[PDB]
Order: C-alpha cells, then structure tokens, then sequence
C-alpha cells in the first residue's frame, strides 16, 4: 500500500541518551547495512517530512525516450552506379550507450517498448534540383523473415511483417511492442554459451560466443525511401527513441564504470581508469 | 540466548554432512528468498521432473587455495564448480535442463595477531572480462568453466597479442569486479565478510536466479562466486603469511528435466 | 471506460483529478499510469537470517 | 466532423511525454512472469545499500584496490586527520563513484540523511578509539581534533562490534541540494581523528586498515532525472 | 462507466 | 473548435493497425453466409492434422513421390538408426514443409507438445519391432539404439494396428522457442531403430516403407506472426 | 453507445478496460474487435463416424 | 478514428491563450509551501498603500530627492496656488510613477476613487490652514482660491493630527477613463491653496515642507491589460 | 471526471457554463482556473499594531 | 448508454 | 463523473 508518492517517515523527535543500547555499533560481515536514522546518534527535532521518492520509481526512472540506432537511407539518381541505399539494422539497446548503462544498473528486466522515429533529410550535391515529399517504409523483420537484397524487391509487400509508412514533415512515428521475451523476463547479461562443446564434436563445431543467446535475438528494422529514383539525390536519416513503459526489474548491478567495448561486458586497454587524483586528507 | 544460543555458533545439516561453526557473521540468504522447488504455476517443460534430494543436495568441499600478500582475488561460477561432484554432476549432464539452489560456505581461520578481510559476494549472472582488444566476447568455453579450480582476479588488465592462437580466456581486473564496474559497489550484491578479527567464514543461501524457471546448467552459470581481499592479509611482522582458503558448497531444491544419454563435454 | 485518477498537485494557484481512457485492446499500447508501489529494501539492506535489532549487538 | 482547433505543442516530439501508440504486434501471446528473487521498486533502495568509499586517491592508489584502504597505524596520538571528505556526495571523487553517488548523477537534486560507517580490518589485539566527524558548512574545516569535537560526532572505541555508524543528519539551508559542487548548497565536512591511538602487544602488525561505507537512510530523496557524465561515447 | 482512485 | 493537441503517431501508417474507416459502399445489400462445412476458427487447428513427412531428402528422392517413404528390410538386427531427424519443425528441412512447417513460418516463436505417428505398410505376414526416440538436446545425437533408448522412447510392436505414435513432450528451457535453427533453443533428436528385426516368411517381399507423420498437440500455441520464406516474388 | 471491454494485461507496471465507439452506419467501417472464439479440430482431426476413443484401439 | 474538422485558430500561438500541454518533468517531488508573509493576491492591493508624488518636477529638482517636498512658508495670504496637478494617473509626470501610476502603466482602462494625503513636516510650533481641491473637469482650471473652492475640497487645519486627506470621488461621464492623456476622458484638476496663511513664533523655522501621497479607494479597478512604457531595451 | 463551472457572462445576445478535463497526471500541465481569491489590503495598508479607527484620531 | 464486456 | 462550480 506504500505508493511511490507518499511522503517519507517523520522526523521525530529524539533526546539525550545515558544506556545498554547501541545502535551506532555494528558488524558490516554480516552483510547487513545498519538501518540508522539522525535519531539514533543526536539530539533530534520533530519534522514533518513532505519529500517523496516519485522521480526514481523505477518507472520514473525510465520514464523517457532514449536514442539508440541512427539508420540512412537515400534515393539518388537513376542513373547512379551506386544502389539505391536502404537500411537494415538489428534491433539493440546497446549500439548507444546512455539507455545501456541505465538499463544494466540491473540484471532482469519486463517492460512493454515504445519505439518513436525521427527523420530528417537533405540534400548533398551542389546542385539546384529539388525532390518531393518522401514517404518512408520501416519495416521490422522478426527472426526467420526474409531480409530484403534490394530496395525494391517483394520483402517489402509485407503481408504479416508489421511496417510503418512515415510521411515527412510529419509527427515523428511511433509505434508500441508487448514484453515480447522467449524467457520470463529480459536477460541484461547471460553468464553462459548457447553451445555446448562435444568431446566427439569439433572444437569449431562446438564454439560459440561468450555471453550470447539467441544469434537474432528481436530480429531487424528495415528503412527505406519508397518512392523512386529522383534526378537530385536526397539522404536521410532515421534516428531510432526507445522508452521502457511498465516496466519491471530485478537484481541490482553496480553501474558501467569503464567504456563499454562492445556488446559484452568486455573492457579496452588505457580506459581503465575512471577515478581522478585526490588526496586522502584534502576536502 | 540464555541458554547459550549464539549469532556465531552455527550448525547446517543437509543429506549426510554437517558444517559447524564458532566464528560466524550471522548467515545470508540471498534477497531474502529461501531455495525452492519449481511450482505448477510457474513450471514449464511437462515431464516428470527428478529430483535427487539427499543424494546431491550435500555439502562438497572444492580444492582448497592459498591466500597470501600477493593474493588478488578468486572466482568460481555456479553450477559448474560443482559439476563433478558426486551425484549431483551425474544428475546434471545427464539432463538437458537442471536448477538449483546453494549453501555457500566459505571458510578461512587464523589467529588473534594475524589481520585481513575477505569480500565474499554471490552475483547473479558473473560475466566475466576477456582478455582481448582484437575481439570481443571470445573467452571460449574451456576457459569460462574451469570446474573446481575456478579461475583468479588479476590488479592489471594485459591484452592477448597472440593473434595466430588466441588465448580466449578472460582477464578480470579485480577493482573492476573482472566485469568493467567498481568493486566497492559489489556489496548490492548478496555478500558477506570474512574480517579475521570478526569471524572465519561466510555463508551464502542462494535461491535459484535466471530469467527462465529451468535452464541448460551445462551452458549456463546462474551464479559467480567471487572472493576479494579487501584488506590485504596480514600477521605478525611476516613478509610471507599464508591461510588456506576453503569452499564447500550445497545444492539445495535441485530438480532436472529433459533426460538423456550423459553430455560428455570438451573441457580441455 | 474512463478511468478518474488525482493529481499530487504541487504549485498551488479540492482534489484535482484527471481523466483517462484507453483507446487501444492491447495494454501494450497503454500509457503509463504512474501510480507506482514502494517496498522496504530489506532484501538488499537486511539479507541476513536472524532479524537484525539496531540497539541489539550485531553480533552476540 | 467535429470541429477541433490545433493547440501549440501539436506534433511535437517531447522525450519525457506519456501517451498511448498503435501495437504493432496485435494480439501476441505474452510470456507471463515468473518470481524471480531481487525486483527493485524504487532506485533510493539501492542507495540504502552500503558501498565502499574509494577515499585514498592518490596518484599511485586511485583506479586500484589500495584506494579504499585507510591506513591506520599505532603511532603516538596527534590531532592530525586520518582523512577530509566533503559532503558532495555526487561530486566529491570519492564518493561520486559509491552506488549512492552513481545514482545521484541521474538526478539534479538531492536531500536526506547520510550515514558512515567504518570497518575496523586489523587484528584482534588490535584496540582503539577514533573520532568521526561531521561539521556542517560555513567554517573553517576541521583540521585538528579540537576543531571536529565541536560539530556532529561518534566517538568509535574498537572492539568486538568491529564497526561503527556515523549518521551525518540532514542540516540544510535549502530543501533540496544539487548533485554538483556548488557553493550555496554545500554540504560540510566528513573527517576521521584519532580519540587515543592504536594500541597493539608485540607478535602483531603496527599497521592496519580501515574500510569505508556509505549509505542513505529512510528520509532520502533525489529529483529532477538527468543525464550523467559517469558515461560517455565518443564517436 | 467511470472507475475512481 | 474542441482544443486538440497533434500526439506522435499523428499521419503514419502503421500496416498492422486496427482503426475504423469510411465505407466506400453505403447501404450496401450483404449476401448472407451459408453454413459451408470446413470452417476454420484458428490456424492451429490446422497444425494438429497430421501430415505425411518427406524423410528422405536424398539428391535422387528429394521433390519425388520417393521422398515420403522409409524403406525397412528384413536383414539381420543393427543398432544403427534407420532416420536422424533435428527437432527444429520450422527450419529442418524434413519438417518444415509439413502443414505444421508452413504455418510455424508464417511465426517468429513456437511452444508445445508434438506428436510423430509412423505408418507400417509392409505385407500382413511381416512382423518387427521398432525403437523410437526424442533425445532432448545437450548431448551427443543418438546414432545407436544404446543412447536413444535412454531419452524419450516408444517401442513398437508391429502387428494389427498398424500404426504408433510417439509423443514430444514441450521439453525446453524457454517458454518458446525460435522458428529457425538456433542453438539456444534447440530441440533436441529423433531417432527410429531397429528393436528386434523385421521378419517374413518365404514368398514375401523382404523390403517395405514406413510413412511418418507429424502433428501438434492441443498445448501447443504459436506467436509473432511473420512473413514466410517459403515463397517469394523475384521481378 | 460505449463498449468497454477488457485487456488481456501482459506486462504489469484491477480489471484494465478499453473503450470503443463505433462512427459510421456501416459495420464494414468497424474495426475489427479481436474477441474471437476458437473451436474443437475435430471436423479435420477425427472426421471418422463411429467416435475415437484413444486408449482403445482404433481397429476393431 | 473520430472524424474531425479543423476549425480557424488551428495551429496558432496566441500568447495570451489556456491550454493544457505535456509536462517535461513528470513525477517530479515538489518543494511545499511555507507561509513566507507579506502574499499578495491582486495587484489593487498594492495600488491601495500610500506612495510619495514627485510633486516639484522643475529642471533642477527633478530626479533628486527635491522633487517630492513641497516648499510651504509663512508669507502673507495669498489666493495663490501651492501646487496644480492633473487628475490623469496613469500619464501626469507627476502621478505616472507614483506604486498607483505605475500599475495603471500595465492596464489600458482605469475606475474607482481616489485619494491625496498631505503630511506637514514643518515644526510643533507652526500653524496654518490649506485648501485642499478636486474640481471635475469641464472649466477653467483653478488658479485662484475662488474658484477651487467652489469644487470638491477639504479645509485643513495644522495641528497634532499631522496629515490630512482628501477623497478624489469616482465622477466620470465614461465607466472607465483610458490610462494616457485623452481628453474625452479627462479627469480634471487637483489643486492646493493657502487658506489662512502659515503663521510661526520667533526662533523658529519660516519656510517648511509638506509631502503628499495618493492611493486608490476599495472600489478601485482596472482593465485591459498592456505593455508599459516605463521600461524599455533598445538593443 | 468533468469539471463544470460557469462563466461571468459580459454581453449577452440562466448560467452559461463551460466544460474542464485535465487530460495529464502532472498539475503542472493543467490550464489556470482563473477561479481566484481576493484578500483584504491591510497587511500591507493598515500594518500597525493597534487597530484603527478611521473616524477616531490615528493619534491620542 | 455502455455495454461492457 | 462531474464536478460543478
Ligand atoms: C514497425 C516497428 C516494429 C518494431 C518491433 C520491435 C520488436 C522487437 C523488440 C525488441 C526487444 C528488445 C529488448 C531489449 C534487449 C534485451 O533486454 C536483452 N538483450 C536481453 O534479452
Ligand atoms: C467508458 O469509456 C464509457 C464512457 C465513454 C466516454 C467517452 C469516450 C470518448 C471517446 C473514446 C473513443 C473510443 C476510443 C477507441
Ligand atoms: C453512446 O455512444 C452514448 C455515449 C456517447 C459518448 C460520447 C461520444 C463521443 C463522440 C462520438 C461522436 C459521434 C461519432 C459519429
Ligand atoms: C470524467 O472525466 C468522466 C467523464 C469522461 C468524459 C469524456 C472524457 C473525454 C476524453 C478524455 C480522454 C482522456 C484524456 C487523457
């Protein structure tokens, strides 16, 4: 019944103490932080407290969109001996790294996924052509769809892959996903392989790597310009905001404190050193 | 207790072993959760389930280790320390899915002159560090499970330049908890501490953790024991002190599914 | 369908409410409600077996 | 239809908004959860935890795990500081890294008691009283004894309860801090004194270390979430 | 019709 | 106007949708339906028909009538299988193109109890025993009767019902798995052996088939529909 | 004219309910509502006329 | 979805509008209230306390402390004026910058009655009566006694109830008067005579100070909020 | 969740009212009421310790 | 008026 | 449902 809004407990007030009992005292080995308050070790007033812990619920916490993935995509001329550049990107929270490190300050989480899109485009040769409103496809390809070879060929009929056509100009889209998990809840790390290596197998044939489950794990968005050719070319640029909404976690991590290398929880040389010079008795 | 009854002396009993104590912190359960077995509600693959009790759910004592100045710490992962011991590892690679939960108890005597302090923290998915900057994510197989012995924390990140035959194993720092985060904030991880002058063991409960109510345990640790010195042994005016280091751990509310012929793995 | 909730209101110019109703049938595509419980950190600050008593000697 | 007029705010992309959106997965047979052990409800449990301080920052201690030993040693007594500590506990470098401070750099505003407690690593033989001390701000900070005494304080005799809480009460002028180092909303002075000195018998170790830990009691709160700089990406 | 909290 | 403020969203066209529109066609006279038999309310209905599976993909059999049909013979018993099957419904090429195959890609995820019911269809007079197994995956795949018999197994007795089913029960560490081959939610191995032997008398031929078929059993439920690979649109 | 009916809650922050009003005069302008039934595989599965009984044979 | 029809107003920003929009700091813990003294909940209130008239603006006593005293003496009685002011509150250099002058400067309309206190600072021993006058506009301004006491007025007497007040009443022909010289709605002439003369013994002081101040009366209003000009920024 | 209130109706062509949701969670989005207070000015225009009289002397 | 289901 | 002022 405790709500995330309510106020925290009342100061009371406290007065000089002359006994047996010693709250200030304890053994931290037991794995125990002692639960002390001002009352315990000085003279106390009576406060009526009013602040609230409302802003880091965990809710509130994540309660915000995050860019993750910058995708760009064009539509040249017809006559370029370049292709026609559409995007394919696998579906990941941990291409950036501020919504990563937030999400892994612990180790499980469920959440429902609000994904909004932002696209913005321009020209790119010194010419004086222009080009007309753009329409744009994203399409997400769960894991075992076809993956399209070329701008233009029949992966994009999408008759039960989910696509959003995205106008420019206008508000930037957005769609939502249910917690959509093989297992009971997102894993934030796994400590183990999807493989396990025979004896009677080949070493090649057993390996996998370190840390990873399922090689496709949500499967990729595909971005593309969809309408043709155009005298003019014209990038663009998709920029992907993930928000985590109803959402569950469990089992606290200490934070990232050296740069992320990688998906995993690996770590490079000459950035091991977060902590500045400060001398012990200098404030 | 007037009677006697101290937070120090403890016994835990589970099949036909026994562990006392005279010089404990009180004992920790893990988030507060007591082992369990999968209940109907949550289970998921749909064949009788075997679960071997007193048979694995005993206490086994690992190699013991030497703690010395220039210590820098041990890991060892759940459930494959425990994989060739007795029944408990027949059970496991016998079966395609396994869980388990764990007494974990550390033990580590001295004396009133001798000084130091192990960290001893229990942490839910441990992935570990590798040692390359040419590739991520490669410690193989092999050298993510070494079995009993487990593995050490080094105090310097050094880099396999072997390209040709790549070492693949990992190379955990210890002050980054061997997984690039802070070590003074593993404390928000189920732990204990052994402090000489305190007391000369720590015992962890462990519930099983995962994402998933049952899972592959011979491709999956769900959980990494990790031991730091956090005060550097010391005794007396020696240059060289030494005290072993022993660990003997229990599987508790084992159950396995999915049997088969026995996995005979590439550990080497 | 509507859903009439109360505002914590902050600044001051009754309880204030506000009005919501979803349009979707899939809860996935819910807002947030906010209305979020808290819970005792126990688990994390007290995960030891015998119940800790701050006077009380942490250890006897 | 029915007549509607576009307010300001149409169309715009606000990060932090809270509205409903389309499914694109209709009907999808969620996996229900599971009781896993450890869910968190709020961040300030976490900040109830006690991490260990990083308080000797030296150029040859810091980034290795010598940087949270504090020597101690049975020297005669002086009225010398074993160690100075601002209260910024987002911003003072050494304790901007403890989980509480990690967590206050995503957030602008913090208020609440703290509390300190030290872990006594040497031996058994091994006696000692030390004084803890918090000053609030406005003075000149404590650097002997004789000036520490005189604000908040424990007196810590060592024995078999190896360790010992200072709570450092909230004593602000503002309601809330920032999470920065700034003059108007500094927080004072943690220190540590020796009361008498280390007394060992001989056959022990002279020297030894104390350890560190912080964490946040019952009243504390942080607000306004942000960004930190713990973390960045570079290209 | 209306729910309240 | 009612003031309305423009959410993100606004204009896209998101083709898995679900909103109302105009009708093109108002007023419009509906034939009524007619009860025709065969209706279908869900596409799993479909997936608990058995249907035949082309076990032997050989270059020489594969898309030919040949490909359906196991042939047993008579010769002296062995321990080494008769067929080697991956249980991946969707992606192994024996299984994917069944009626459970082609729904299952239409699907990113499935879950559930599956079934394999073998055909004998020898002559009256022969008799035989046969072995047949479901591995669940982490070992070695069984290539003799000594390790199939110690997973999940069926001995069967030819005689006059014709035909034996075995059941896959949903044995798997995820609530589901990947309708593509992938190691972390792999399926395990079936297997069929010779028990004791096939056996005639004189004036009988010594060779024969079996038919196998697969179904899924009421438990079993798919999930994030997708498109297929089993078709495509080249030009 | 309000129909309210309730969501199958999946992820979890009562009975959460959604609400729909239809626009137009013709049901094919309708969304589509999802609430849909299943039935027994039966007509396709055992199509035979004397009833299977599973644990006896099937020949007889 | 809902039909709808955008009406005109669609999509613009009219900086005097109220609307709702999205919150950027959701759940955000809100400082409470104190009760700080001295809340103000219209500005009336303000335009209701006394402020000092800048009465002698000449050259060389404008902006210096000069321009608020009146300088009175004991001369023989002369029908004379004291002081001459136009009763436009808001635009008389005068009343424009007085608290009351001021406010109006935000507003396009003003109404309610008025009131001018002056205050004797000359010393015990002096006596004196003064005319105080309000004539409604329409005539001659008064410059004379005659004529001024023919309006709206107050006969002072100096004594120990150092101050006195006249009430300037609400007579308009509109039912507000704009706030910049108009003279359709001229508020017409404030005026302040000798009636006696100022009379002193010996050794004392023959030449004195009297100060005034206006406020509004409690059924004093205004309306049609504007920009002032009492501030500017070029650049 | 609804909020009628009625308007100070100027010119005119019973109470004419008009109609309020608040459609966020946050106070801080909702519209003004401009339903305001009025206080009395004597904090500020009579401060002084005893009350006074206005047809008695200020003085005595 | 409401229909609920 | 409706508050009224
Ligand atoms: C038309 C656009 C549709 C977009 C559909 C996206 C569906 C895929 C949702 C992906 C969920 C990603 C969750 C985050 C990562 C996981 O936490 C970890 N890697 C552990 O499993
Ligand atoms: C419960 O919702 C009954 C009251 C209905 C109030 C008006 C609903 C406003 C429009 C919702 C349209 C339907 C959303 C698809
Ligand atoms: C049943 O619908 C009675 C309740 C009405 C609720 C409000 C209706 C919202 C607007 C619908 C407009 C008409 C659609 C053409
Ligand atoms: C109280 O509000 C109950 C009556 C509901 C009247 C119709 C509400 C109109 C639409 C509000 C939508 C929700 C705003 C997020």
């Amino acid at each position: 019944a405790a709500t995330s809004r309510d106020a925290l407990p009342n100061t009371e007030a406290s007065g000089p103490t002359h006994s047996k009992e010693i709250p200030a005292l304890t053994a931290v080995e037991t794995g125990a932080t002692n639960p002390l308050v001002p009352s315990d070790t000085v003279q106390t007033r009576h406060v009526v407290q009013h602040r609230s812990r409302s802003e880091s619920s965990i809710e509130s916490f994540f309660a915000r969109g995050a860019c993750v993935t910058i995708m760009t995509v064009d539509n040249p001329a017809s006559t370029t001996n370049k292709d026609k550049l559409f995007a394919v990107w696998k579906i990941t929270y941990k291409d950036t790294v501020q919504l990563r490190r937030k999400l892994e300050f612990f180790t499980y989480s469920r959440f429902d996924m609000e994904l909004t899109f932002v696209v913005t485009a321009n020209f790119t040769e010194t010419n004086n052509g222009h080009a007309l409103n753009q329409v744009y496809q994203i399409m997400y390809i769960p894991p075992g769809a076809p993956v399209p070879e070329k701008w233009d060929d029949y992966t994009w009929q999408t008759s039960s892959n989910p696509s959003i056509f995205y106008t420019y100009g206008t508000a930037p889209a957005r769609i939502s996903v249910p917690y959509v998990g093989i297992s009971n809840a997102y894993s934030h790390f796994y400590d183990g392989f999807s493989k396990v290596p025979l004896k009677d197998q080949s070493a090649a044939l057993g390996d996998s790597l370190y840390g990873a489950a399922s090689l496709n794990d949500f499967g990729i968005l595909a971005v593309r310009v969809v309408n043709d050719h155009n005298p003019t070319k014209v990038t663009s640029k998709i920029r992907v905001y993930l928000k985590p909404k109803h959402i569950r976690v469990w089992c606290p991590r200490p934070p990232r404190a050296v740069a992320y290398y990688g998906p995993g929880v690996d770590y490079k040389d000459g950035t091991l050193t977060p902590l500045s010079t400060k001398d012990l008795t200098t404030y | 207790e007037a009677c006697g009854y101290s937070d120090r002396v403890l016994q835990l009993t589970l099949g036909n072993s026994t562990i006392t104590t005279q010089e404990a912190a009180n004992s920790v359960v893990a988030y507060g959760r007591w082992p369990e077995y999968l209940r109907d509600s949550e289970a998921n693959p749909v064949d009788q389930p075997t679960e071997p009790d007193v048979a694995a759910c005993r206490f086994y004592t690992l190699d013991t280790v030497s703690w010395t100045k220039e210590s820098r710490g041990w890991w060892w992962k759940l459930p494959d320390a425990l994989r060739d011991m007795g029944l408990f590892g027949q059970n496991m690679y016998y079966h395609y899915l396994g869980r388990s939960g764990y007494t974990v108890h550390v033990q580590c005597n001295a004396s009133k002159f001798h000084q130091g302090a192990l960290g001893v923290f229990a942490v839910p998915e441990m992935c570990l560090a590798g040692d390359s900057n040419t590739t991520t994510m490669h410690t193989s197989y092999q050298n993510a499970n070494p079995g009993e012995k487990g593995g050490t924390f080094t105090g310097t990140f050094t880099p396999d330049n072997n390209q040709t035959s790549p070492a693949r194993r990992f190379c955990p720092v210890d002050y980054l908890l061997g997984n690039g985060t802070l070590l003074g904030n593993a404390f928000v991880f189920p732990h204990q501490i052994i402090n000489l002058r305190t007391n000369n063991c720590a015992t962890l409960v462990l519930p099983y953790v995962n994402s998933l109510s049952i899972d592959s345990m011979v491709k999956h640790n769900n959980w990494g024991i990790a031991i730091l010195p956090l005060a550097p042994l010391n005794f007396a005016s020696e240059s060289s002190p030494e005290i072993p280091i022993t660990l003997t751990i229990a599987p508790m509310c084992c159950e396995f599914n999915g049997l088969r012929n026995i996995t005979l793995p590439r550990l080497q | 369908g509507a859903q009439v909730s109360s505002q914590k209101v902050g600044a001051h110019e009754s309880t204030i409410n506000y009005t919501t109703i979803n349009y979707y049938r899939d809860s996935a595509s819910n807002a947030a409600s906010k209305q979020d419980f808290s819970q005792d950190p126990s688990k994390f600050t007290e995960p030891i077996k015998d119940v800790l008593i701050k006077t009380a000697p942490m250890l006897n | 239809g029915l007549p509607v007029m576009n307010t300001p705010g149409s169309n715009q992309y606000l990060t932090a908004d809270n509205f409903q959106s389309p499914c694109a997965l209709p009907e999808f047979d969620v996996t229900p959860p599971i009781d896993i052990p450890g869910e968190v409800k709020n961040m300030m449990e976490l900040a109830e935890i006690d991490t260990m301080i990083p308080f000797d920052l030296s150029a040859t201690k810091k980034n290795t795990m010598e940087m949270y030993r504090v020597r101690l040693s049975d020297k005669p007594h002086t009225d010398d500081p074993i160690l100075c500590l601002s209260l910024s506990p987002a911003s003072d470098p050494r304790l901007s890294h403890t989980m509480l401070g990690e967590i206050l750099n995503y957030y602008t505003h913090w208020a609440g008691s703290l509390k300190f407690t030290f872990l006594f690593c040497g031996s058994m033989m091994a006696t000692g009283k030390l004084l803890v001390s918090y000053a609030p701000p406005g003075a000149d900070p404590p650097k002997k004894r004789k000036e520490a005494m005189l604000g908040t304080h424990v007196i810590w005799d060592i024995g078999l309860q190896s360790s010992c809480t200072m709570v450092v009460p909230w004593i602000s002028n503002t309601t809330y801090r920032q999470t920065i180092d700034d003059s108007f909303t500094e927080g004072g002075y943690i220190s540590v004194f020796y009361q008498t000195r280390i007394v060992v018998p001989l056959s022990t170790p002279r020297e030894m270390d104390i350890l560190g830990f912080v964490s946040a009691c019952n009243d504390f709160s942080v607000r306004l979430l942000r960004d930190t700089t713990h973390i960045e990406q570079k290209a | 019709g209306s729910s309240s909290t």
